[PDB]
């Protein structure tokens, strides 16, 4: 405005919310999903 | 950026994930005097793992949902779940026994009581906005 | 049979009218006169009519006559006048019948096949639609008693066909009209419980009357049987009504949200058009 | 731990306190988690066994949950508990919401006629 | 006679008053379903029959005074709930 307070101090986010879910989670994932083949 | 990690590790189920957040981040939550949530905040993360299972799962052992949620002890089992009755956050029926835990899904109340609710808002905020365009419009 | 009659507002007038003729000069009793009906189909209609003088003595207080000579000569002006026009039954303006116009009928019946009687209300008060509708049959009984004429309730609605609209709307120059959409329909809600309490409210002070005074009969038999039938519905859930709930708000869900659609909308055309049209139509002014 | 609640974390806590003075404040503290004990296990649980609610009432065979099988009341079983009848007065609530749902569309159609 | 409704019946109270077996408890109803009196239908898997509709037969003095306060009952709930009605109405009509 720039006055009183402030001067004191599809879309892809939808479904990048699920891909924040997959970040912290399964990594992606490629290489654990074909190492758990083997471990039985 | 800090905070971003911190409310990342809120949405999850984990406990130790959101108890790490606080430890090596906390140092900003200092000079912005936002730990108040930080010990209000552990309720509703509990709150969310056990909202999560309640659906996720039909029938789940209490010894063993401890584990996943690191609840660590049998007891405490017991206390989440009497508080989410209490707080209406599950419907599932309990039986101590052994003791097991199950739940149900119940519907068709539903689009009854919560759409019309939200139509007294929705439609007031309408009219609301007609009132509003009618006041700047008579102007000349 | 006659299924509903419909009665225009001029001939109607017609009987208030004569009411006034006879009014003056008193005293007792109620207009009496006969009715022209003209019949297009199953459903009946009238369109004018005809006061004939009727006085009933009282001792005696059964006692009715007509003039018949009378009826012939303007009944014959009128079949002169109109060809369409024919004699469907007679009028009183009660406001409440006697015993005695049970044979009244029985006189004209060699006029017309079935003449249907309407009574009519010269002074609005109470309920609500006008009037009202009798038609003259046999039902016989149960009970094998000799045959026992009593006169049966035909629905009667006011209308018009066009000439007779132009008046009767010019002259009132008092209420809205009509409005549809707005004030013609939530006006007509609170008639709908106000007119359904007071008829129901009456009615049913009658019931509990019934059997203290005015026995016999009185009940039996048609009391009990529709007594029963009232007691056919409580009426609500359980259960299915329980699952109307949400449909019927479902039903809600998209008129709500279509709502919501064009309020924006409205909001668009106006507040751009208007505001365009106020500060770059001010500021080329001053 | 009362987010928890506590319960049986705090029990843990409470003995072992510095404290001081805190013991007249943890009697009361202590009353006012008991009586959470029977406000919070039901509803709705569907049955706990007896010395299983005996675990938490502490003591051995205290009056404390005679009291109780009088203020609950709910029920008193033999070697067990129960919620009846039934988890508990079984709302449905058929009718009795039928009236608020006429009532709220009565006021609702009134903020139409308002516009109008 | 039972103020119901509530109105459906079990195959022993026929089986009682009637004291009739239960395989002529079919016929028994059945032809009250074709003379008309009745129109409930019946359940033979669980061999339980459900009334409908009722047939009234004349009445009684203490049937009389049940009536007329059964029916009061219904102008008093009406009237008091349509006057909520009018109630919420009354101020945006004038």
């Amino acid at each position: 405005m720039s006055e009183k307070k402030q001067p004191v101090d599809e879309d892809n986010w939808d479904d990048d919310n699920v891909e924040d879910d997959f970040s912290n989670q399964l990594r992606a994932e490629l290489e654990k999903h074909g190492y758990k083949m083997e471990t039985s | 950026m800090p905070y971003f990690l911190l409310t990342q590790a809120v949405r999850t189920g984990n406990l130790a994930k959101f108890n790490q957040v606080l430890d090596q981040f906390g140092e900003k939550f200092q000079a912005d005097g936002t730990y108040t949530l930080i010990i209000r905040l552990r309720h509703n993360v509990i709150k969310t793992g056990v909202r999560m299972i309640s659906l996720s799962y039909s029938r789940i052992s209490l010894a063993d949902i401890a584990q996943k949620l690191q609840l660590d002890s049998p007891e405490d089992a017991e206390f989440i779940v009497a508080k989410a009755i209490r707080d209406g956050v599950i419907e599932a029926s309990i039986n101590h026994e052994k003791g097991y835990v199950q739940s149900k899904e119940m519907i068709d109340i539903y689009s009854t009581r919560e759409p019309q609710l939200a139509f007294h808002q929705r439609i007031s905020f309408c009219l609301d906005i007609h009132n509003m365009s009618v006041k700047a419009m008579r102007f000349p | 049979a006659v299924q509903k009659v419909v009665v225009h507002p001029l001939v109607l007038l017609s009987v208030v009218d004569h009411f006034n003729r006879i009014g003056k000069v008193g005293n007792q009793k109620r207009v009496v006169g006969v009715l022209l009906g003209s019949w297009q189909k199953k459903v009946l209609d009238v369109s004018n009519s005809f006061a004939v003088p009727f006085d009933e003595d009282d001792k005696d207080d059964s006692v009715w006559f007509l003039d018949h000579d009378y009826l012939e000569n303007m009944y014959g002006m009128f079949k002169k006048v109109n060809a369409r026009e024919r004699i469907v039954g007679w009028y009183h303006t009660g406001p409440k019948l006697h015993k005695n116009d049970i044979a009244i009928n029985e006189l004209m019946k060699r006029y017309c096949p079935n003449s249907v009687l309407v009574i009519i209300d010269v002074k609005p008060k109470d309920l609500g639609l006008p009037t009202e509708a009798y038609i003259s049959v046999e039902e016989v009984h149960d009970d094998g008693t000799p045959t026992s004429k009593t006169f049966e309730h035909v629905t009667s609605e006011i209308g018009a066909e066009e000439a007779e609209e132009v008046g009767v709307e010019h002259l009132l120059r008092d209420i809205k009209d009509t409005t549809v959409g707005t004030l013609s329909q939530r006006i007509t809600n609170q008639v709908h419980g106000l007119k359904g309490l007071n008829s129901k409210l009456l009615d049913i002070r009658s019931y509990l009357e019934k059997v203290a005074t005015g026995k016999l009969p009185i009940n039996h038999q048609i009391i009990y049987q529709l007594q029963d039938v009232f007691n056919l519905l409580p009426d609500v859930s359980l259960q299915e009504f329980v699952k109307a709930f949400y449909l019927k708000t479902n039903d809600q869900m998209v008129v709500v949200y279509l709502a919501s659609l064009i309020r924006s909308v409205v909001a668009l055309h106006n507040l751009i058009n208007n505001k365009i049209a106020n500060r770059d139509a001010e500021k080329k002014e001053g | 731990y009362l987010m928890e609640g506590s319960y049986n974390k705090v029990f843990l806590a409470k003995g072992n306190i510095p404290a001081e003075s805190y013991t007249f404040f943890i009697d009361i503290l202590l009353d006012t988690i008991r009586d959470e004990i029977a406000g919070c296990i039901e509803k709705a649980y569907e049955k706990i066994l007896f010395t299983e609610a005996t675990r938490i009432l502490f003591f051995n065979t205290p009056k404390k949950m005679t009291d109780y099988a009088k203020k609950r009341g709910w029920v008193l079983g033999p070697n067990n508990y129960y919620s009846f009848a039934s988890q508990q007065q079984k709302p449905e609530d058929t009718t009795i919401p039928s009236t608020e749902l006429a009532k709220q569309v009565i006021e609702y159609a009134r903020q139409l006629e308002m516009i109008v | 006679t039972r103020p119901a409704n509530h109105r459906q019946l079990t195959f022993e109270e026929i089986a009682k008053s009637a004291k009739i077996t239960v395989n002529e408890v079919e016929l028994l109803v059945m032809k009250a379903l074709s003379v008309g009196l009745v129109k409930g239908s019946i359940d033979e898997v669980d061999k339980r029959v459900h009334m409908t509709w009722v047939q009234p037969r004349v009445l009684d003095l203490q049937q009389i005074k049940g009536m007329k306060d059964r029916l009061e009952f219904w102008c008093t709930d009406v009237k008091s709930m349509e006057m909520l009605v009018e109630h919420q109405a009354h101020d945006i009509l004038t």
